[PDB]
C-alpha cells in the first residue's frame, strides 16, 4: 500500500533517529562538542520545505543526500566503544532506507574513488579534529533525517 | 459535536483535521461520519479512540504514539483493509483484537513494550498478504503463530531478538516472496525451516551472530550456497555472504561440515 509504505519509512528514519541520539550522547561524553565537510544539507531550492514543496525534486535530493552520507557512516565505524552495535545498525538501516526510497521514485550516485581518499584523508587527522568531524556527521545526518521526515509526511 | 464524539483531545483534533472542520465543538452530518475511509494518525498524542466506532467504512488506518493503549476500539472495524499500529507502550494486546478483522490486506503491529504475542492472535486474518512485526523486542515466536496465514506474500521479522525459530515456523507459508530476519540475535534455524517456501525471492539473514560450529551450521550453509540468488543485502542486492559468523566473521556459506 502507499500507506503502508508510508508509514514503513517514516518508522525506518525514526529508528536511524534514536540511533544517533545513542552515539550523539556516547561522542559528547568525551568531546563536550554539542552546542569544510561540504555534508549534505537540505535548503529551500530543493523543495521539502512547506514554502516551496515539490515531491519530485524533493525526493530526488532525499534519496541523493542520503546516498552522500555513506561515506561519512563507514568514518563512524569503530568510533564507539559503548554504542557500537548502534553505530553499525545506523549504517546499515541507512541502507535499508535508500532502498525503500527508491522503489517509491522515478528518475545520481557518488563516485568510490573520491569517497576512497576522502575517507583516508578524515582517517589521518588528529585526534580532535576526529571528534570534530564525528559530532559534524552525527549533527547534520540528523537534521537531514528530520527535514526528510517531515517532507515524506506530506507526500 | 466532534469532541463529544471522540472524548480524546488529540483523537478529536485528527477528526477535525480529518474532515476540514473549524474546531473540535463543530457539529458532524451522518455523511461526513459515513465517508472517511482514511485515518492518519501515527505519532500522535492519543490515548484513545473511543468513537472510532462510529466511523464504520474506515479502510484505511495509521495509528499510534506514545500515550496508546486504549485501542478497544477497533474490534468492529470490519471493512480494515491497511492498518498500522503503533501503542508505543502498550502491554497487552486486547483480547482477540483482531478477530473481527477478516478483511486486513496488511498489518504492521510495532509495539515494543509487547514482548510477548498471544497464541491465536492472527487466527483469523486470512486474507493478509503482508505482515510487519519488526521492532518489537521479540525473543520467540510461539508455535503455530503465522499458520492461518495461508496468503502471505512479505512477512518482516527484522530488528527484534529472536535467538532461535520455532520448528515449522514458515511451514504453511507457500505464498512468501519476501522474508527478513536481520538484525535479530540468531544463533540458528531448525533443520527445514526455509524447505516449503518454494516461491521466496528475496530472504535477509545478516547481522545475526550466527554459531558455525560443526555439524548445526550444516543446513543452513548448503541452504545459502543452493540459493545463493535469494540471499540479499540491505542495499537489496545479492550478497550470499552477508549472512556472518559471529566472533571470526567468516561467511556462513563458506563453512564446510564433514
Amino acid at each position: 500500500g502507499s500507506l503502508t509504505s508510508s508509514e514503513r519509512i517514516d518508522k525506518q528514519i525514526r529508528y536511524i533517529l534514536d540511533g544517533i541520539s545513542a552515539l550523539r550522547k556516547e561522542t559528547c561524553n568525551k568531546s563536550n562538542m554539542c552546542e569544510n565537510l561540504n555534508l549534505p544539507k537540505m535548503a529551500e531550492k530543493d523543495g521539502c520545505f512547506q514554502s516551496g514543496f515539490n515531491e519530485e525534486t524533493c525526493l530526488v535530493k532525499i534519496i541523493t543526500g542520503l546516498l552522500e552520507f555513506e561515506v561519512y557512516l563507514e568514518y563512524l565505524q569503530n568510533r564507539f566503544e559503548s554504542s557500537e552495535e548502534q553505530a553499525r545498525a545506523v549504517q546499515m538501516s541507512t541502507k535499508v532506507l535508500i532502498q525503500f526510497l527508491q522503489k517509491k521514485a522515478k528518475n545520481t550516485t557518488p563516485d568510490p574513488t573520491t569517497n576512497a581518499s576522502l575517507l583516508t584523508k578524515l582517517q589521518a587527522q588528529n585526534q580532535w579534529l576526529q571528534d570534530m568531524t564525528t559530532h559534524l556527521i552525527l549533527r547534520s545526518f540528523k537534521e537531514f533525517l528530520q527535514s526528510s521526515l517531515r517532507a515524506l509526511r506530506q507526500m | 459535536p466532534i469532541k463529544q464524539i471522540f472524548p480524546d483531545d488529540a483523537f478529536a483534533e485528527t477528526i477535525k483535521a480529518n474532515l476540514k472542520k473549524k474546531s473540535v465543538t463543530d457539529a458532524v452530518t451522518q455523511n461526513e461520519l459515513n465517508s472517511i475511509d482514511q485515518i492518519i494518525a501515527n505519532n500522535s498524542d492519543i490515548k484513545s479512540v473511543q468513537g472510532i466506532q462510529y466511523l464504520p467504512n474506515v479502510r484505511y488506518l495509521a495509528l499510534g504514539g506514545n500515550k496508546l493503549h486504549d485501542i478497544s476500539a477497533l474490534k468492529e472495524l470490519t471493512n480494515l483493509t491497511y492498518l498500522t499500529l503503533e501503542p508505543n507502550q502498550l502491554q497487552s494486546l486486547p483480547n482477540g483484537v483482531f478477530d473481527k478483522l477478516t478483511n486486513l490486506k496488511e498489518l504492521q503491529l510495532w509495539a515494543n513494550q509487547l514482548q510477548s504475542l498471544p497464541d491465536g492472535v492472527f487466527d483469523k486474518l486470512t486474507n493478509l498478504t503482508y505482515l510487519n512485526l519488526a521492532f518489537n523486542q521479540l525473543q520467540s515466536l510461539p508455535k503455530g503463530v503465522f499458520d492461518k496465514l495461508t496468503n502471505l506474500t512479505e512477512l518482516d521479522l527484522s530488528y527484534n531478538q529472536l535467538q532461535s525459530l520455532p520448528k515449522g515456523v514458515f511451514d504453511k507459508l507457500t505464498q512468501l516472496k519476501d522474508l527478513r530476519l536481520y538484525q535479530n540475535q540468531l544463533k540458528s534455524v531448525p533443520d527445514g525451516v526455509f524447505d516449503r517456501l518454494t516461491s521466496l525471492q528475496y530472504i535477509w539473514l545478516h547481522d545475526n551472530p550466527w554459531d558455525c560450529t560443526c555439524p548445526g551450521i550444516r543446513y543452513l550453509s548448503e541452504w545459502i550456497n543452493k540459493h545463493s540468488g535469494v540471499v540479499r543485502n540491505s542495499a537489496g542486492s545479492v550478497a550470499p555472504d552477508s549472512a556472518k559468523c559471529s566472533g571470526s566473521g567468516k561467511p556462513v556459506r563458506s563453512i564446510i561440515c564433514p
